[PDB]
């Protein structure tokens, strides 16, 4: 009912002489090569909307049938949408038939009205020791993750979703907007390996849906990626009463996507050089994640910080909504401390005697502190000598050296490349466990006893089979046998024992082509529309 | 809340609502100001209302000044 | 004299911490404030033609 | 030279051939990646076709962003 009249870039004009669709409503171009859905950005007049593209839009003419699809853009939602990957517009990209869809929900919504949110600010437990005490996370709250490569990211990720599944009940869907399609690949066949996603008959146990927007879409399509998952989100908050747990993997990607959009659609750049709406932008997305009456949106969001400059404008309009950090260090995870969470870096603003009360809220100060009094005594240590100073600077030093043993955790999707099982902590258990070190009830208990256990019950077990240990060493002796000719032979034994493999010097690359006979002549078409040489003459 | 009116133009409002809800609320406080009692209002993050006026500015394409604010 | 130059130096890279804080708050602010007077350039020079 | 194919466009080269090149060059590279063989493209001065495109792009009127750049 509508024809294109403009192509520029990713941005497509289209005129209709009928009536025109709303403002962010779909539009699919009839007759493409790929599915190619616009959505409506304005309306410019004269019967015309701009519009932004989901996927490429080159091969477009002008005057190319466009169809209102008389709403947004559409996603299946619902418990068959879990373990299975979604790009932007709902399609699956992840090969394995089609969605069971329970419902086909418009991704544009307005924020859950003030008569509809919740006033009590509570505690999202999460089963993670570091994470339950030091920066607690609020149910309904948005929480930054500063981790990135080599941190155990994914690991925290993927035990985030299975300990919200296991303990609350609540799916999780990851939105990775703007990811690179290598790591969206390894974060998929990562939760494959480790069960929090199931493929063919055992896909309704899956506890996690993946929405992909990719690096090589479109800016519209980053742009929309995020929420197209928090729609997936929304339907198990809205319909099936969950607390929900929402990934947006760099919310960063998220502003630059869409400041591109802005910069696309001729606005003129704000400040640094953002969109000049990226306020509204980004609170459009952050204010959907709230707690309803119904269930909760819990949301973890990779902060990525431009120039490592956190008073640039993405980050500063990112952190006005943010709840929580956990900031995940490089330095915490070579001490072998996993999750690798900076126990002083994370902030919380649930961390407060008014929402977890005087006796968590002490506990997690006195456990910050001691870290803190080791902390700044380590160019005191390094320097002037690691006995050098007094006993109560020692008594420190071994209560935080075991406290910085302490917050380390198995964790249950990676026992299946580690061995060590997985342990699920509660929260009144991991305040009364370290509350206990604090006072000092576990000062004669080694360092490595609070290393890799669940709660408190669990040091004690590790100290007594490190002590069971001392008499399990008289059983036998050290020594390597035959120090020549155990089994080092002479070295031409050892290259008459490597197998020679095929080379070849005929390459090949002839296997299966073509060859198509290219003309040199240039080939036009003329106005019948057939192919034609160049007219030669000008 | 006997003696408070609370106005919000949250973060998923539109900003012009954001620029005029400042506006709103010294209207509602102004009728104790005129009828000769006493009034207390709290413009929180008025940063956020000037943020939300640049909005309307270079949406409405006026010349950027400093930081990017209309003038 | 070493021990009191070593107490002494220690309070010189708090300072040349401080300072750099400080500084880098500064430039980052220059940074900031040079790409939005240049990105306002180029638009205004973009709109004196369309 | 036996393995290597060379895509050069210079700088005495239009533009649109210079914003070209890495893309026809990840063409000839795509075969060898598509045909189970292993490929390895350099596009060097990749800062130079963004140059090339922006150049493209302002001539063409569209609205530019950081640096001059497009969206």
């Amino acid at each position: 009912a509508g024809y294109v009249s403009q192509v520029i870039g990713p941005v497509v004009d289209v005129r209709f002489d009928g009536e025109l669709p709303s403002i962010l409503s779909s539009l699919e171009v009839e007759g493409h090569s790929v599915r190619l859905v616009l959505e409506v950005a304005q309306h410019m007049g004269d019967n015309t909307v701009r519009c932004i593209a989901m996927d490429s839009t080159d091969g477009l003419v002008r005057g190319q049938k466009v169809v209102d699809t008389g709403s947004p853009i559409k996603v299946p939602v619902g418990r068959g949408t879990l373990g299975r990957i979604m790009n932007v517009i709902g399609e699956p990209v992840d090969e394995q038939g089609p969605i069971d869809a329970a419902d086909i929900w418009s991704i544009h919504r307005e924020a859950p009205e003030f008569t509809e949110q919740s006033t009590e600010q509570e505690i999202l437990v999460t089963g993670i020791k570091v994470v339950d005490l030091l920066a607690p996370y609020q149910r309904g709250g948005k929480i930054g993750l500063f981790g990135g490569a080599g941190v155990g990211k994914t690991v925290l990720i993927m035990e985030l979703i299975n300990n919200v599944a296991k303990a609350h009940g609540g799916f999780s869907v990851f939105a990775g907007v703007g990811e690179r399609t290598r790591e969206g690949n390894d974060l998929y066949r990562e939760m494959i390996e480790s069960g929090v996603i199931k493929l063919g008959a055992e896909r309704g146990n899956s506890k996690c849906t993946l929405v992909y927007g990719q690096m090589n879409e479109p800016p519209g399509a980053r742009a929309r990626v995020a929420l197209t998952g928090l729609t997936v989100a929304e339907y198990f908050r809205d319909i099936e009463g969950q607390d929900v747990l929402l990934f947006v993997d760099n919310i960063f990607r998220f502003t630059q996507a869409n400041s591109e959009v802005s910069a696309l659609l001729g606005r003129i750049p704000s400040a640094v050089g953002y969109q000049p709406t990226l306020a509204t932008d980004l609170g459009g997305l952050q204010e959907r994640i709230t707690t309803t009456t119904k269930g909760s949106i819990t949301s973890v969001q990779a902060v990525y910080v431009p120039a490592d400059d956190l008073t640039d404008p993405a980050p500063a309009t990112t952190f006005a909504h943010l709840d929580a950090t956990t900031v995940l260090s490089r330095s915490i995870a070579e001490l072998g401390i996993y999750p690798a969470v900076d126990p002083l870096d994370s902030t919380s603003r649930m961390l407060n005697p008014n929402v977890i009360g005087a006796e968590h809220y002490n506990v997690a100060r006195g456990v910050q502190k001691v870290l803190q009094d080791y902390k700044n005594l380590q160019d005191i240590i390094a320097i002037l000598g690691m006995d050098e100073l007094s006993e109560e600077d020692k008594l420190t030093v071994a209560r935080a050296r075991k406290i910085q043993r302490f917050l380390s955790q198995p964790f249950q999707v990676a026992e299946v490349f580690t061995g060590t099982p997985g342990k699920y902590v509660d929260l009144a258990d991991t305040i009364s466990g370290f509350q206990g070190v604090l006072t000092g009830k576990y000062d004669d208990l080694p360092e490595m006893a609070f290393y890799m256990v669940g709660d408190i019950k669990e040091v004690k077990e590790k100290a007594d089979k490190m002590a069971k240990d001392i008499a399990s060493r008289k059983e036998a002796d050290n020594k390597k046998v035959s120090e020549e000719l155990k089994d080092i032979p002479s070295l031409d034994k050892l290259v008459s024992e490597i197998k020679e493999v095929v080379i070849e010097e005929d390459d090949g690359l002839e296997e299966d082509f073509k060859a198509e006979a290219l003309s040199s002549e240039t080939v036009v078409l003329n106005e019948e529309g057939k192919s034609v040489p160049l007219p030669k003459k000008n | 809340m006997r003696y408070t009116i609370m106005v919000s133009a949250t973060a998923s409002d539109a900003a012009p609502l954001q620029f005029l809800a400042p506006y709103s609320g010294c209207a509602m406080a102004e009728y104790f100001r005129d009828t000769g009692k006493h009034g207390l209002i709290i413009y929180d993050d008025l940063s956020k209302q000037s943020v939300a006026y640049r909005q309307m500015s270079l949406l409405l394409r006026r010349p950027p000044g400093r930081e990017a604010f209309p003038g | 004299e070493h021990a009191s130059r070593m107490s002494a130096m220690e309070n010189s890279t708090k300072s040349a911490g401080e300072m750099l804080g400080k500084l880098t708050l500064d430039y980052n602010r220059k940074r900031q404030a040079t790409i939005t007077t240049e990105l306002i350039e180029i638009i205004a020079g973009a709109s004196a033609l369309m």
